[PDB]
């Protein structure tokens, strides 16, 4: 079977106007 | 029972992996390959009890652990606005 990596969220950043 | 993405959230898959957007606060969040996994049979309507199944069928990891690992990101993706309650 394939290694397990547990779930994982990662906020990449904030959009926002220029 | 059923899985939904928050109505403002968008989703696009890269190089980095899986991303959602979230189109009115703004935030952007990216998904590993396992937690893209759940989310995407989540979505298609798969119970989170199919989706530790799977993952114990295809991966190293003992049911007890996906079940809790499924629910924490469940819980994680409604804290942080991406999931509906
Ligand atoms: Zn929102
Ligand atoms: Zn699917
Ligand atoms: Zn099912
Ligand atoms: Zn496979
Ligand atoms: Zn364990
Ligand atoms: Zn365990």
């Amino acid at each position: 079977k394939k290694k397990y990596t547990a779930p994982q969220l990662a906020k990449v950043g904030e959009f926002k106007e220029a | 029972a059923e899985f939904r993405l928050r109505p403002e959230i968008s989703v696009a898959q890269t190089d980095y992996g899986m991303v959602l957007l979230d189109g009115r606060s703004g935030e952007y969040w990216q998904l590993n390959d396992t937690a893209a996994l759940i989310v995407q049979r989540l979505l298609d309507g798969h119970s989170p009890a199919d989706v530790a199944q799977f993952l114990t069928s295809e991966y190293e990891v003992e049911r007890t652990d996906a079940e809790r690992d499924i629910a924490a990101l469940v819980t994680s993706l409604k804290e942080n606005g991406m999931a509906l309650p």
